[PDB]
Formats: structure tokens, sequence, C-alpha cells
């Protein structure tokens, strides 16, 4: 309740109490006044954050490893075409349909979790594997077969701490991925290319010089 | 009671402008500060304007005095373009954005001071940025922020009379500085020289160098 | 307070005297959480011991390189050591090291999770155990007298060695040559040979 | 009645019943009204007095022994036995140690009094800014009278050093050289002769120290404090 | 003042003010980005 907030001096809305991990009282648009909608948004934020952490890793780590001289993989934007032109490449349509067919199963399972957070643990569901889907009382944190190392599986407040670390890193990753998308749309260079470019001339090479951010019509 | 902007005429605005505020002479002929919440906002605005105009006018005066010893300093009305020319590697948009972002941090701090008077002397900031209060009877926050950081030399801690005297000095010099900057802009529009340039032109020949002779004020002469 | 007079020990470092080299130095309060401090002590011990080993290796091998005693193996710079052929290529060496350290570090981690549960070998040999980060590896038993003093010596030398290794890498990136080569270079003048005049560190000077 | 900075005037209030030496009831601006700030300013005055004493004595002696070196410019025209970078680094480190110790001692009295290396050695208890002991081997006379003497001399030294700098700016030669220049023609060397302003004209003296200087490649913007603001 | 601001919140004045603001905004957008027939992104 007395926790630090996004704006020091502005009190948190009386619906963003202080229980959810990553709660800084940030909600200027009042999108989470409904409790059920707030749970769905929490679950959506978890999914977006986890996919963005995976994606931003798979963008920067190959990029930085290419820069130093290893693996020499393409830059993330053209990586789709680089594979697509390969000889024994799966066609795009068939590849996308394979991916969507697998994710259909997985994501409908996670969905039926989100409704009743013990839904998929009923006996007779899978072939003895249904026990690993019991959940942990909160949607978005399955545990069981997930979390093999049992990290935070000890002191409760330890799990609460790791939850804040996860959510902060995920928020950073999503902001960074929006940055990657907007930077490649503007400057057709990579993320590390933009980084090493800005440090060269911070007052000359920025977002007010690429000519795509600030509309050329105005200036 | 006190001195009025108009000797006699006690039909000064009703007693929301009693002799309580610093710099109070009953000057509100247009009623822009009648309600108390708007009056508090206006007090904040006046002190901030006075301080900012004091800074700006001091900078303009000094830069125009240097530009008279031949020092490589442009006049105040061309400093932006002169700098942009002499430093070609900087982008106008970048400088304008950075100025708005760094000014924004401190101005959000001051804003959330105005919203909740004591809320900004906690968390990341220590407790001296809580403010000493001042006008409207508040004992915290306000345009007067004591502590060891905005009042490092302790010139208003101790001796309430001395604090009041210095508050009056600040307010009267701030009003004078605001009027002076209006004069700077008007003189630059009407003549096209610097402030110190105009002053020395006037003192060199007090006649034939009035506002009548510039051809813009009295438009037909 | 010990690390800086007129300061104040950060509470969680105040009454917690059973830590080696406790001087109240914690300007960032990374160790406020007791479990965090329990992990950080082990991290400090591991980093310090590995850095003592590594810096001793750097200094001894480069001293041999300068004087000349170890032959073609040691007549190279420490950072250029990958050019020597050895009995194995780089790859199988890396793979072997992965396997062996997985074994050793998982033994140590299992020690960490439940201290004292992993002392016994598959042959029934049982060692003793004292404190978490100190598994009692004492073939010569330098641990029965003034044990706190010995831990203090170990930890102080470990902090010095980690500082030394940070210096080694920073200097190698700043100036060329072996570490002792650079020490001699500084001792040459010394009023010009110092970190200021490299073109790599202030940056404010000479671009 | 007592010693006054302006005979016939009364003291303020903080300056009434001083324990600081040299209390002549000055402070026409009220800086010593606070009481923590008053002690901090007293220590600042003492160190300024002592540093300015050392500075003016050094300038006088250096002018006496090496008249061909301008004290102002002597920083760059002296030929150092060492380099200038390492010299400044040594300066920086040593002064950091000693000045941090003194500052902390002022902040909390019973603190920076013990030798780090030798446990037995330790400063005997002292008032702030007057360490004594090893710092005061010989003590010629009563301590309070000598503190007053030191404060008087330090005031005079700070005024004298600012005068040194200014004469160096406007006259361009070392202090005793400027005194010899004023003594051959007292009517004509005074600042009233050199500079004057009237409504319609301003005569200001040129700055003898040039706009820039050359030092090992780089240029140090060493001008003349603030020209154009001179009378 | 309070009553003046209450007058400025009345439907006749606030509606007219908002229409003026939106009209000015559309006029500015069409002045800087004219002749836009499609949403070309
Ligand atoms: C980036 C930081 C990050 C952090 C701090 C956490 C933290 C947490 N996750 Mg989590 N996650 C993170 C990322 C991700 N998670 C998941 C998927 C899940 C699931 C499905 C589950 C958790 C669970 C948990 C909890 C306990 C296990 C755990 O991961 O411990 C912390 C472990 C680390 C911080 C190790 C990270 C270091 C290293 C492996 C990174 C390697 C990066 C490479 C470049 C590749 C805990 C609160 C479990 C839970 O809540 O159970 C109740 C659970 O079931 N996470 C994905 C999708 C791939 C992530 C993607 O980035
Ligand atoms: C969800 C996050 C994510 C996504 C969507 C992608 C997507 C992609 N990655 Mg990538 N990657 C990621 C995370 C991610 N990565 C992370 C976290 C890392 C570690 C830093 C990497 C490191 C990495 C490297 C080094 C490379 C890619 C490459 C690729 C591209 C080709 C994939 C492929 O070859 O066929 C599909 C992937 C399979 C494993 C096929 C499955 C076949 C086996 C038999 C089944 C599984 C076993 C593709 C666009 C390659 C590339 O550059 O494209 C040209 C490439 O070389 N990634
Ligand atoms: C933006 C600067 C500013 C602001 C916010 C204030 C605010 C305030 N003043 Mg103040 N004052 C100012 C400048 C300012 N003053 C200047 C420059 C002078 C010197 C002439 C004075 C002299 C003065 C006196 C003598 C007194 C006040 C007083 C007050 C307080 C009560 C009056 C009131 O609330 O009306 C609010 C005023 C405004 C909201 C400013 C509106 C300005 C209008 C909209 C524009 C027209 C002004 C200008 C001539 C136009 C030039 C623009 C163009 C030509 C470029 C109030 C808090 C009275 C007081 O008791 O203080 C506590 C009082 O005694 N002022
Ligand atoms: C990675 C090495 C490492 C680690 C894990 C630790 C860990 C610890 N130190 Mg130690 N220390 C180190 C290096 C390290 N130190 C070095 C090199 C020195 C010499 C300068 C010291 C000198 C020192 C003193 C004097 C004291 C400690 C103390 C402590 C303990 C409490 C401080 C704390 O909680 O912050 C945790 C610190 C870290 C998590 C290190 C983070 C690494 C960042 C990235 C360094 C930043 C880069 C660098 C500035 C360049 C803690 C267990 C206090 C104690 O009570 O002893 C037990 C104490 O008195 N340390
Ligand atoms: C400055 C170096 C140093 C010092 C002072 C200590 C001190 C200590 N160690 Mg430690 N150790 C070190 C380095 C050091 N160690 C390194 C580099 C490693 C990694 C291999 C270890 C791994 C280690 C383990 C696993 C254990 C200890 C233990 C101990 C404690 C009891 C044993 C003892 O006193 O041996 C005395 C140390 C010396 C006399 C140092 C002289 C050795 C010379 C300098 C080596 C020269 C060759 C070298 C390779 C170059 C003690 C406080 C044991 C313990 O905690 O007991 C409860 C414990 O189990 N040490
Ligand atoms: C572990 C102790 C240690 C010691 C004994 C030395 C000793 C030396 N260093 Mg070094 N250094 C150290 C740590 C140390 N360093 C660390 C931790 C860093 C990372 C910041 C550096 C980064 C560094 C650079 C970039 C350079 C040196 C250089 C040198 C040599 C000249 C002194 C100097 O200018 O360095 C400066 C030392 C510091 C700025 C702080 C050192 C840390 C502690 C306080 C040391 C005690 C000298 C022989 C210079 C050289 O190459 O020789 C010509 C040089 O260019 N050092
Ligand atoms: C003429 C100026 C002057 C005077 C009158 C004093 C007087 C005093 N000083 Mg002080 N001091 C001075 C200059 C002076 N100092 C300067 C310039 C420095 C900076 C280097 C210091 C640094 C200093 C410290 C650190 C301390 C004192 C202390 C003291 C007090 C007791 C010790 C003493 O009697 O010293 C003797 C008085 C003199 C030596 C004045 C004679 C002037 C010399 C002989 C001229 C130089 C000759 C040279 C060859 C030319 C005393 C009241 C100590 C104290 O406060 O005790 C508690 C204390 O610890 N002084
Ligand atoms: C421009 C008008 C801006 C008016 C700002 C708000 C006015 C409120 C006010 O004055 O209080 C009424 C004020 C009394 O204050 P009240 O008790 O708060 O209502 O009434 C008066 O004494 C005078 C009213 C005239 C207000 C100025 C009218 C415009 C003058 C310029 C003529 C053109
Ligand atoms: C903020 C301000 C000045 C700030 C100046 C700045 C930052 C200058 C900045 C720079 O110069 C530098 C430093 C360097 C240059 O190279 C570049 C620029 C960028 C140029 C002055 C405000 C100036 C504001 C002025 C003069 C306001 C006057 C208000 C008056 C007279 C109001 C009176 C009344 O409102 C009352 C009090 C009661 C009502 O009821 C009746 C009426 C009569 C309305
Ligand atoms: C409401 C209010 C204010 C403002 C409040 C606001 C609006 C706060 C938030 C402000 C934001 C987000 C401002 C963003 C500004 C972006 C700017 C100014 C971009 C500028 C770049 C331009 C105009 C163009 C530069 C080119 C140059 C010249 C060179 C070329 O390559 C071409 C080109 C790119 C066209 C102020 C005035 C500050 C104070 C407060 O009291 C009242
Ligand atoms: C909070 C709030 C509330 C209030 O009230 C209001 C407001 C303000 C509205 C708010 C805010 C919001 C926000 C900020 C948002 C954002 C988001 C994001 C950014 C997301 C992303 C997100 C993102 C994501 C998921 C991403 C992901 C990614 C990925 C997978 C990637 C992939 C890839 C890779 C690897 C590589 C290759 O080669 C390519 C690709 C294929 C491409």
């Amino acid at each position: 309740a007395t926790r630090p907030l996004w704006q020091p001096g502005v009190e948190a809305p009386k619906h963003l109490d202080g229980t959810m991990p990553g709660d800084f009282g940030f909600d200027p648009l009042n999108l989470g006044v409904n409790k059920e909608a707030l749970n769905w948004y929490r679950n959506a934020e978890l999914q977006n954050g986890r996919w963005a952490m995976l994606g931003v890793a798979g963008i920067v780590i190959p990029a930085e490893l290419t820069r130093v001289g290893v693996l020499n993989v393409p830059e993330w934007a053209e990586a789709g075409k680089v594979y697509a032109e390969s000889e024994n490449a799966i066609p795009f349509a068939s590849l996308l349909m394979v991916q969507l067919f697998l994710f259909n199963f997985v994501e409908i399972k996670r969905w039926e979790d989100i409704k009743k957070p013990g839904s998929q643990a009923e006996p007779g569901s899978f072939l003895g594997f249904e026990s690993g889907f019991k959940g942990t009382g909160i949607s978005g944190y399955p545990g069981g077969a997930f979390n093999p190392f049992g990290l935070g599986n000890s002191s409760k407040e330890a799990m609460d701490d790791l939850k804040w670390r996860e959510i902060r890193n995920g928020r950073l990753a999503m902001v960074a991925f929006l940055g990657f998308l907007s930077q490649h749309a503007a400057t057709g260079k990579g993320p590390l290319d933009n980084l090493a470019d800005h440090l060269a001339d911070p007052w000359g090479a920025n977002f007010c010089s690429n000519g795509v951010s600030i509309p050329s019509a105005l200036g | 009671v006190r001195e009025l902007w108009f000797p006699g005429n006690k039909e000064v605005v009703p007693d929301y402008l009693d002799g309580s505020l610093v710099g109070d002479h009953g000057f509100d002929p247009l009623g822009l500060g009648s309600s108390p919440e708007q009056l508090s906002w206006n007090v904040h605005a006046e002190i901030f304007h006075g301080r900012l105009a004091m800074t700006g006018v001091a900078g303009i005066l000094l830069t125009s005095l240097l530009h008279k010893g031949g020092a490589d300093v442009p006049e105040w009305f061309e400093a932006g373009r002169v700098y942009l020319d002499r430093n070609p590697n900087v982008d106008f948009g970048a400088l304008l954005f950075s100025t708005i972002v760094m000014s924004g941090f401190v101005e959000f701090k001051r804003l959330n001071d105005i919203r909740n008077p004591g809320s900004q002397g906690s968390g990341i900031l220590p407790e001296d940025f809580k403010g000493v209060g001042g006008p409207q009877g508040r004992t915290v926050g306000g345009p007067y922020v004591g502590g060891r950081y905005f009042d490092p030399m302790g010139l208003c801690r101790g001796s309430p009379e001395q604090t009041l005297k210095y508050k009056w000095n600040e307010i009267r010099n701030g009003r004078l500085a605001m009027m002076a900057f209006l004069g700077f802009a008007a003189q630059y529009a009407a003549t096209g020289k610097g402030p110190i340039d105009n002053l020395v032109d006037h003192v060199a020949d007090p006649f034939h160098t009035t506002f009548v002779h510039n051809g813009v004020s009295v438009p037909f002469i | 307070a010990g690390w800086d007079l007129s300061a104040e020990v950060p509470a969680h470092l105040a009454g917690r005297k059973d830590l080696a080299g406790n001087y109240g130095f914690d300007p960032l309060n990374l160790g406020k959480n007791p479990e965090a401090l329990k992990w950080y002590q082990q991290a400090e011990l591991q980093n310090g011991r590995w850095a003592m080993l590594g810096v001793a290796g750097i200094l001894v091998q480069e001293l041999l390189h300068s004087t000349g005693l170890g032959g073609k193996a040691a007549d190279v710079y420490w950072f250029d050591a990958g050019n020597n052929t050895f009995w194995a290529p780089k790859e199988t060496l890396i793979a072997i090291s992965f396997l062996m350290f997985n074994w050793a570090e998982l033994n140590r981690m299992q020690d960490y999770i439940k201290p004292g549960s992993n002392v016994t070998d598959p042959f029934g040999n049982k060692i003793k155990y004292v404190e978490l980060g100190y598994p009692g590896f004492d073939p010569l038993s330098f641990s029965k007298n003034n044990f706190d003093e010995w831990k203090l010596k170990e930890i102080k030398n470990a902090r010095l060695a980690m500082l030394a290794f940070l210096g080694i890498v920073a200097q190698h990136n700043a100036q060329p040559g072996s570490p002792l080569e650079q020490l001699g270079a500084h001792l040459a003048n010394p009023w010009k040979n110092h970190f200021i005049n490299n073109g790599v560190s202030p940056f404010l000077t000479d671009n | 009645a007592r010693a006054n900075w302006l005979p016939g005037s009364d003291f303020p209030a903080h300056l009434e019943n001083c324990k600081l030496p040299g209390c002549y009831g000055f402070d026409p601006l009220g800086l010593g009204a606070n009481e923590e700030r008053l002690a901090w300013f007293a220590e600042s005055e003492r160190v300024h007095c002592r540093w300015a004493m050392l500075g003016v004595a050094g300038i006088l002696v250096q002018e006496i022994v090496k008249p061909d070196v301008f004290w102002y410019t002597s920083g760059a025209t002296v030929e150092l036995p060492f380099d200038i970078t390492g010299l400044l680094a040594f300066e920086l480190f040593v002064m950091h140690w000693v000045e941090s110790r003194r500052g902390y001692d002022i902040k909390k009295p019973g603190s920076m009094d013990q030798d780090p290396i030798f446990s037995n050695f330790k400063l005997p208890a002292h008032e702030p800014g007057y360490p004594g002991g090893i710092f005061a081997p010989f003590v010629p006379g009563s301590l309070e009278e000598l503190k007053v003497k030191e404060i008087k001399n330090g005031r005079l030294a700070m005024l004298a050093f600012i005068g040194f700098t200014m004469a160096a700016q406007v006259t361009g030669k070392n202090p005793l050289a400027a005194l010899r220049e004023h003594l051959d023609n007292p009517l004509g060397t005074t600042i009233f002769s050199k500079a004057v302003v009237v409504p319609g004209q301003a005569v200001v003296p040129p700055c003898a120290i040039p706009d820039t200087i050359e030092f090992q490649g780089i240029t140090i913007p060493a001008g003349c404090f603030l020209h154009s603001l001179w009378p | 003042m309070k009553d003046f601001t209450t007058y400025l919140s009345t439907a006749p004045v606030l509606t007219l003010l908002s229409v003026t603001v939106v009209a000015g905004l559309l006029i500015e957008i069409n002045r800087f980005f004219p002749d836009a027939l499609i949403a070309a992104f």
C-alpha cells in the first residue's frame, strides 16, 4: 500500500491495491477497474512479457554474437527471407500452419487453465500426465513440469520476489521490442548498429535526425 | 492597513487579498485570483515567473555586457541561431526534446508538490524537498522550499523578520525583472539592438533617443 | 564504519560478525535480504578463490614469460595463449571442462541447498564440515588456531586478487603488453606513465 | 564601546558575545545568523586565512628570489621536474586524504583524531580548527591573543592576495614591481587615473594577461577574470 | 472567477469551443498533410 508508485505524490487507484507482482499503481486509462478484466489483463501481460523476453533474447544475443564474430546470423528483420530462400525450406504457408496447429492445442490448454485454475488437472484428461497441470492457485504460473529447478519453490516471499524480477524484466523486454520494431522501421539498421551509431554522435544521430520519426512535412 | 496600488480606494478586491501574501498590495482589478484554489495557483505562478524572469534578465544583461567588450558572445535575440550555426553537429529537434525532457522531470516534481504539498520530500528525495510552506497558511511545500539544497546558505532559517525581509526582496525584484524582460522584448522589436546597447545609446544622447524617435512606437513619426 | 570512519554500518552488517572481512562496506544494500546475503557471501568466496588462482596464474606465467624459463609454452602473452597447440584442441578441452565442472559445482550447489547433506563419497569416506562456505578441506589443518584470523587473511587476499584481475583486464584493454611489462612501464618514469595518459580512459583528453 | 568594525555601531545578535576569535561584529548580510552555518563558516574562514597567508608569502618570496617570473603566468612557465599530469594526480590524492580528514573532524569533533598506522599516537582533545599537539610544536604566547593575531593577519592576507591578482590583471607585473611603479608616481598609478566612467564615455584599462595561453599543446582559457565589467 | 469558469463550462460555450478546437485541428492536419485520399502508412 505504501509502496513506491509510478508517480510519487499521485495515489494509486482503489482497485490496484498492492497484491499483484509489478504493481506500481500505474493505470491512467483505468483499464483494469473490472476485477475479471484485471485478471485477464494480468494473464495477457504475463504472456506478452514472456514472449517478448524470448524474442528480444533471440534478437540481441544472436546480433551481438554476430557482431563480435561468431555464428554470423542475419539481422532479425531479414532473417525470415534468409531462411525462406534456402533450398530445402518449408513453404511459408505450410510452416505457418504447422506452427498454428501446434499452438492451437497448447494455447487452448492454457486458456482452460485461465478460466478455472484447476481445470486441466482432472483425472482422465491426458495419459497420466494430467497431474502436472494442477496449477499453483494463480493463473499464469503453472509450476509442476514447468519450473523444473524449483526456483522460488520454498519461502513464498521468495516466490513473490522472483515474480517481481520476472515482471520487471518482461516489461523491459516488451519496451525494448517496441523499440526494435520502431527503430528498424525508421533506420534500416540493426539494434546494435543503432546503438554504436548513437554513441558516435548523440546530438547528431538520434530520433530527430532519421527524418521518419518527426514528419518531414512539418519541418 | 497596508500600502495599496492605489492610495485610498479601499474597494480593493474582497478579503481574499488581505495583507497576508508576500507582495500583497491589493492589485487584482480583473479578479483573476478570487477563488482560493486559483489564488494558490496564481501565487505559485507569480513566484516561478519572477524567478525565471530574474534568471533570464540577468543572463541577458550579462551576455549583452560581454557583447560590448567584444567577447565572442551573440546577443540574446540571436543566441539560439548563432549557437546552432557554430555547433553544426547538434540537431535542433534533439536539443528541443532534451530540454523538454529534463525540464519535465523537475517540473513534474514541482507539479506533484502543488497537488500534494508534502508528498515530494519522501522516497527518492530526502526530506528537505518537502518544503517549508508559506502562503495560505500551509506549513509544507509551496514555492518556498527550504532545506540545505534550495537554501544551502541558510539565509531564511532563523530570524523570522529576516525571512520576511528576504521574501519581500525576492518578490519585488521578481516583479521588476518581469517588467524588465517585457521591456527587453519591446525594445528589441522597436529598435533592433541589445538592451545595454539601447541604454548606452540613450545615456550618450538622452534626447533624440527616446521611444518617439525609433519610428515604431509613435508609428507616424 | 570500519571501511569508512564517521559512516554507519548498515544494520544487516552490524551484528552479523560471523562474516569474513566485515567492515560495514555496503553503500548499495545488496545484502539487506538475509537470504541474499547468504548467497552473496558464497559468491564472494567463489569469485575470490577463483580470482586468486587466476591472478596467481597470470602473474607467475607472465613472470616466466618475461624472464624466460618455461619454454615455447610460456613465451607467449597470457591473452594470446590460445595459439599454443597443447595435447588437445580447444574444443575437446572445453567439453571436458564442462563435464568436470558440472560435477564439482553441482556437488558444491547441493552442499549449498542443504548444508552438510553432501559430505560423504560413494566409498563411504566421510569428511567433517564447518560453516557453509568453508567445507573443511584441510589436509594440513591450518584451521584449529585463530580461525577467524585465517579467514580474514583469506578474504583480504581474495578481495585484493579480484581487484588485481579487474586491473589486469582493464590495463590489457588500455595498454599493450603483459601485466608486469606495464608495471615496469609505469615504474620507468612514473609521472607520465599512468592511467591518465593512455588515450583510452579519461577520453576528455586528446579525443 | 568594545572593538567594533564601525565605531559607534552596535552588534547584531549572533555576533554579540562571540567565542570565535576576531569577532568585530561584521556580517552586514546575516550569513552567521544560523549556528551550524556559523561554525562551518568559521572553519572556512580559518582555512582561507591560512591558505592565503601561505599564498601571499610564497608570491612575495618567489618575486624576491626570481623577479623574472610573473607569478600569474608562473604556473605554465616554470619547468617542472616531473610531469604535470602525475603531479596533479599526486596533489589530488594527498589533498583528498588530508582535507577529508579535516572536514570530517569539523563535522563531528571526537572523530578524526587517531593515527591509523600507529594505534598509540592520537591527537589530544582540541577545539575545532585548532588541532595543536603535533601540529603546534612551539606556542609563542597566550593562545587566545595569538589566535586573534592569526585572524587579523589572515584577513589582511586574503585582501592582499585579491589585490595581487588584480594588480597582475591590470598592471601585468608582480606585486613589488607594481608597488615600485606606484611609488615613482603616486599621482598617476592609482586606479582612479587608469580607469574612469562618465555618462557618455568609459575609459577602462587593458588586460596585460593575454586572452589565451599555450601549455604542452592545449590552451587554457586564462583571460582576465571578467573584462568589460572593469571600471 | 469561479462563476466565470462555470460560465465557460456551459454547453453553449464549451460546445462552441470544442467545435472550434476540432475544426482548427482538422484544418491544421489538412494544411500540413493535404490531399490524402488513402491511409498510406
Ligand atoms: C505571469 C506573471 C504574474 C503572475 C502569475 C502574478 C500573480 C499575482 N499577482 Mg502580480 N505582478 C506581475 C506579474 C504577475 N503576477 C508583474 C510583472 C508586476 C509588476 C507590474 C506585478 C505586480 C503585482 C502587484 C502590485 C500585486 C500583484 C499581485 C498578484 C496576486 C494577485 C493578483 C492575481 O491573482 O491576478 C493574476 C494575474 C495573472 C493571472 C496574469 C494575467 C496577465 C494577463 C492575462 C495578460 C495581460 C498582462 C500584460 C500587460 C499583457 C502583456 C502581453 C503582451 C503585451 C506581450 C497574484 C498571485 C497582488 C498581490 O497581492 O500579490 C499577492 C498585488 O498586490 N502583482
Ligand atoms: C517568464 C519571463 C522571462 C523569462 C525569460 C527567459 C527564460 C529568457 C531566456 C533567454 O534569455 C536567455 C536567458 C538567453 C537568450 O539568449 C535566450 C532566451 C531564451 C531569450 C518573463 C515574464 C514576464 C511577464 C510579465 C511581464 C507579466 C506581466 C503581468 C502583468 C503586468 C499583470 C498584471 C495584472 O495581472 C495582475 C497582476 C492583476 C490582474 O487582475 C490585472 C493585471 C493588469 C492583468
Ligand atoms: C502545457 C505547457 C508546456 C508543454 C507541455 C508539454 C507539451 C509537455 C510534453 C512535451 C513533448 C512530448 C514535446 C515533444 C517535442 C518534440 C519536438 C519539439 C520535435 C522537434 C523537431 C522538429 C520541430 C524538427 C526538426 C528538424 C531539423 C530542423 C533538421 C532535419 O533533420 C529536419 C527536422 C527533423 C524536420 C510548457 C510550455 C513546456 C510549460 C508549461 O508551463 C505549459
Ligand atoms: C500499462 C498500461 C496501462 C495504462 O492504464 C494504459 C497504457 C498506458 C496503455 C498501458 C501501457 C501499455 C504499454 C506500454 C504497452 C506496450 C506493450 C508492448 C510493447 C508489448 C510488446 C510485446 C512484444 C512481444 C510479445 C514480442 C514478441 C517478439 C517475438 C516473438 C519476436 C520474434 C522474432 C524473433 C525472435 C527473431 C526473428 O528473426 C523475427 C521474429 C519472428 C520477429
